[PDB]
RNA sequence: AUAUACCGCCAUCUUCAGCAAACCCUGAUGAAGGCUACAAAGUAAGCGCAAGUACCCACGUAAAGACGUUAGGUCAAGGUGUAGCCC
């Protein structure tokens, strides 16, 4: 724990 | 602009009224005389919280002081009719099974809420599960009856301090007052003082609820012309 | 216990799909048959051949297609017909797909010398039937 | 046997044995772990060994409008390729390497005064992000079970707060470490206390109680004093607010019956104004900088007494020799009044 | 030259922001009370210790008379006492300077 | 173009809508959005005549940022 | 940014229901849920 | 080599009915505990049982049978972690 912190648009016929 | 004067014509207004609503007229103290109020429990079962309340002991048969319970009674009455008025949630609360059916229809009438029934553990601390996270509490719980039925304290007593719900109270001279919020010294157990106590109550809810729409009936004329 | 394709309980957080949700005691009862050929009825040949190519398609579409299948094959045999029916995701783009259904339909006629459709079936996401 | 062969999942499942009677109960320990590895993460479909360049797979299907045909890499041009997802491992697995390390509580090992965030939002819209959370202890209990033996939970106590009065603790339970986090610090922010404090920055007036087996004697003190106590009530005062007091922990130092010892006493603190009102008199400070200017902090605000308080002559209020040997200086002690670090 | 204007610049605004300089430091040191006396120093022969104090860890921070909204960090706004050198974690050289700095 | 009877109208301003969101979601969103003047002009006009005045309200912003001219119908709508 | 592709509405919505649906079918083919 | 690193497939109580996340409440917010039907603090998704299905019925027999118990069995079904061999 203290070592290390852990770790849109859809369109038609997109080019 | 214009909810300020409402919020100051309607919810403010009978705030500065001593009794807005006029309950001291809905009863008496020969009234509460006449239907027994002052009779309490046996002095063994007296709780030490009530003494201040008791006028005293009639051949060891407590006597609850009239006087103070007109003066606690005209109060509890005169919060349940600012509630009503407000459009808070009233809820009753009571496990004598004597005064079920009697309770249950007096909250029907009002148009409030009665449980009279087992209370389930965390009806109201736990209500978002049982009913939904949307779920509104009650505003108000008036108990007829502070008591369940192996004479200890209703869980819900405990339960609406918890959740901050005020709570108005009819207690005996075997009852606790500490966490009632408006309590009501009075005869728990004759039925002439329970039928009083739903008719005080139905009576103060429903005019309470009158004269709400009164008024805002009253002010929205007003506001077109 | 039995432990035969169980999906074991967990903390509520598992997705399964319908296939694994139910135990091969449900099989032909709540789900079918994921093959279906004339090998394993009474009377019919070839039951050892048709379960090798089976064996071997559903390893092939899986490192074909990688991290694209979102259930297992559907494979169905008519004639001298393979069919593939595959739910797949949306994530490769469709050229991707269209290049892996001619290069696979292609590549498996070959190998098992019989005509073989590819049928993709896409779904945004894994469907799931229920969170064991 | 290309038959033989198994899934991924299968493959770690297997290697990673993480289901079994070694992680049943704790049997194996891991200083050596194999960790899961996705090994599909940086793979490219299409491209393989050969470095061939399949049109509409691994690189573009058209180029300057006519459809690319088969080609392969050069054996110089597939070297940098491979070298550079070689690089690209290591350069992920130096993303990894570098985790952001977060402070530590009381000691290195101890959970004690970390902080866990705020409170997660409530069903109904609700936020907490004014409120901050710190732990007061974490402890593993035993719990020995008809069937399954020795079992292992986690009891955990967290302070809430906000720091401007309002705090509040909560004890939390699971058998993972982090559910029981969960718990107690949503759980404190429904039993909130509120906690006066005297000009937003110390104690009313000295607080000595005592919980249980567990003293806790508080002295209110000016401004620039600092918080000289206990490490625990030092994380429980910067939550609530309190900037500048004195405290001394004697008897068992038991860190619940402190936390709820502690809140019992700073709920329970009388303001000037409740003084006032109580005795209907003037509260009149003295406060030596000021010199001999009486400063009014607090007036009745019902009706002012005419008869002055009796001055008896001798007080019978019973004293703490701590206090008293300390007034005198015959309280010697090597440790007390040590240099520390702001707190 | 002028070292008032690095407490001035957007870069300091950024690092310290409100607090003081010596914030978010915290020695190093083993058990519960920390030793008496800070390290003498944290530049030695032009090398810089692992921890550096809050002086020495930002060059930029130049303890000079002038500097007054610096030295005005290590002084009590309430006492007016400089705070001695565990308090804000500066080393002994550090403090020095800033005890003649701030007289 | 012209007005119409308020039950085609509320549909040619359900389909502006959809071109709005066309226009401020472009692919050429990297590069500087492209917003014609004569595009502007009708998609306002077209909330207008729906009565959706609060989403025209919000696009007269949309004509200075751009700097495109207002046309005169729209103003006197 | 390159917008995701966006699946198109299942051509069952442009079917009517007059229409001649051996056209749709008309070989054994498997199930579609766009198409049935 | 290691089933005392495992997956996979199982034995066993089971000729059981319980396991249980998420919440809530009691004990002063101790380890702990949470039921009373003329009911007094519990609500509970999911899993199992049950239901359903198979065989000749709704019966019976199969099948099913959770979590957990025995570091139970199997590295020699296959696969595989670690270690070891490579004339
Ligand atoms: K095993
Ligand atoms: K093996
Ligand atoms: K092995
Ligand atoms: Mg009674
Ligand atoms: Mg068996
Ligand atoms: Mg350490
Ligand atoms: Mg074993
Ligand atoms: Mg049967
Ligand atoms: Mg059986
Ligand atoms: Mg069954
Ligand atoms: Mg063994
Ligand atoms: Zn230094």
């Amino acid at each position: 724990y203290l070592s290390g912190e852990e770790v849109e648009y859809e369109c038609y016929a997109p080019d | 602009e214009d909810s300020t004067d409402f919020n100051d014509k309607i919810l403010n207004e009978p705030l500065k009224h001593s009794d807005f609503f006029n309950v001291k007229e809905l009863f008496s103290v020969r009234s509460l005389f006449d239907a027994r109020v002052h009779l309490g429990h046996k002095a063994g079962c007296r709780h030490r919280f009530m003494e201040p309340y008791i006028f005293g002991s009639r051949l060891d048969h407590d006597i609850i002081d009239l006087e103070q319970t007109a003066t606690h009674l005209q109060l509890a009455l005169n919060f349940t009719a600012h509630m009503a008025y407000r459009k808070g949630i009233i809820l009753f609360i009571s496990r004598n099974r004597q005064f079920s059916y009697l309770i249950e229809n007096m909250a029907r009438d009002c148009g409030e809420y009665a449980h009279t029934r087992y209370f389930r553990g965390g009806m109201l601390t736990n209500a978002r599960l049982l009913f939904g996270p949307t779920v509104r509490l009650p505003d108000l719980i008036i108990f007829l009856h502070t008591l369940n039925n192996i004479f200890e304290p209703h869980v819900a007593v405990r339960d609406a301090a918890k959740m901050n719900i005020p709570t108005v109270g009819i207690v005996d001279t075997n009852c606790n007052p500490c966490l009632i919020t408006y309590p009501v010294p009075g005869n728990d157990d004759s039925p002439l003082a329970v039928h009083l106590y739903c008719r005080l109550f139905q009576t103060a809810i429903t005019r309470a609820k009158e004269k709400r729409q009164q008024v805002e009936a009253l002010y929205r004329l007003q506001g077109q012309k | 216990k039995n432990r035969a394709a169980r999906v074991r309980v967990s903390k509520g957080d598992k997705p399964v799909t319908y296939e694994e949700a139910h135990a091969p005691h449900y099989i032909a009862h709540r789900k079918g048959w994921l093959s279906l050929h004339t090998g394993n009825l009474d009377g019919e040949d070839h039951a050892a051949e048709r379960t090798v190519e089976d064996v071997f398609l559903r390893k092939f579409m899986w490192g074909t297609f990688p991290g694209c299948l979102a259930d297992q094959l559907v494979l169905k045999r008519r004639g001298n017909q393979l069919e593939i029916c595959a739910v797949v995701l949306r994530q490769l783009s469709p050229h991707k797909y269209y290049f892996l259904v001619g290069y696979s339909e292609t590549l498996l006629s070959y190998f098992y010398k019989c005509p073989v459709r590819l049928h993709l079936q896409t779904v945004p996401s894994k469907v799931v039937y229920k969170y064991l | 046997s290309f038959f033989t062969k198994l899934t991924a999942d299968e493959l770690w499942k297997g290697a990673l044995a993480e289901t079994g009677a070694g992680a049943k109960k704790g049997r194996g320990k891991r200083t050596k772990k194999k960790k899961r590895k996705d090994l599909n993460r940086g793979q490219i479909i299409g491209e393989g060994r050969y470095g061939f360049l399949w049109p509409g797979l691994n690189v573009p299907l058209m180029k300057n409008g006519a459809v690319q045909t088969i080609a392969q890499r050069s054996k110089e041009e597939q070297e940098k390729v491979e070298a550079d997802m070689i690089q690209q491992r290591e350069e992920w697995d130096r993303k990894k390497k570098m985790k952001v390390k977060r402070e530590r509580g009381w000691s290195g090992n101890s959970w004690g005064g970390i902080s866990l965030g705020p409170p997660d939002p409530g069903p109904c819209g609700e936020t907490y992000e004014d409120f901050d959370t710190r732990i007061l202890e974490v402890r593993n209990v035993f719990t020995m079970t008809a069937k399954e033996g020795r079992k292992k939970s986690i009891r955990v106590l967290v302070a809430v707060g906000n720091g401007k009065g309002a705090a509040g603790f909560s004890i939390g339970k699971a058998t993972d470490r982090m559910d029981a986090f969960r718990k107690a610090k949503n759980r404190a922010v429904h039993h909130l206390h509120y906690i006066e404090r005297y000009e937003d920055h110390t104690i009313f007036h000295d607080i000595s109680l005592r919980f249980k087996r567990t003293h806790i004697k508080m002295k209110k003190q000016p401004k620039g004093y600092g918080l000289r106590c206990h490490r625990a009530i030092i994380t429980i005062c910067r939550l609530i607010g309190i900037k500048d007091m004195y405290a001394k922990v004697s008897g068992s130092i038991n860190m619940l019956s402190l936390t709820q010892g502690l809140f019992r006493g700073l709920s329970r603190q009388e303001t000037h104004q409740q003084l006032a009102d109580k005795k209907g008199l003037h509260v009149v400070e003295i406060r030596e900088e000021c010199g001999p200017l009486p400063i009014v902090v607090a007036s009745p605000r019902g009706p002012l007494r005419k008869d002055p308080e009796p001055e008896d002559e001798v007080p019978d209020v019973k004293l703490d020799w701590e206090d008293v040997k300390t007034a005198q200086g015959m309280k010697r002690s090597v440790w007390s009044n040590l240099k520390r670090a702001a707190t | 030259d002028e070292p008032w204007k690095y407490l001035e610049s957007e870069e300091y605004q950024e690092r310290y922001g409100s607090r003081p300089v010596w914030a978010d430091y915290r020695r190093n040191h083993k058990g519960g009370v920390p030793p008496q006396r800070t390290r003498k120093t944290c530049i030695r022969r032009n090398k810089v210790v692992g921890n550096p104090c809050p002086i020495c860890r930002d060059h930029k921070l130049h303890v000079d008379f002038r500097n007054v909204k610096l030295l005005e960090q290590f002084v009590c706004a309430h006492t007016g006492i400089i705070f001695y050198a565990p308090y804000t974690g500066v080393c002994v050289k550090q403090h020095k300077r800033l005890t003649q700095a701030i007289q | 173009r012209d007005k119409h009877p308020p039950e085609l109208q509320v549909a040619f301003a359900d389909c502006a809508a959809d071109i709005k969101s066309a226009y401020e979601s472009q692919p050429i969103r990297q590069t500087a959005q492209d917003w014609p003047a004569t595009s502007l002009n009708c998609i306002a006009i077209l909330f207008l005549r729906a009565g959706r005045t609060q989403e025209a309200w919000k696009m007269l912003g949309l004509f200075r940022k751009h700097n495109k001219i207002p046309r005169s119908e729209l103003l006197n709508e | 940014r390159p917008p995701r592709r966006k699946a198109l509405p299942p051509r069952t919505e442009k079917m009517a229901v007059d229409q001649d649906w051996p056209s749709v079918y008309p070989v054994a083919a498997p199930f579609k849920p766009s198409a049935v």
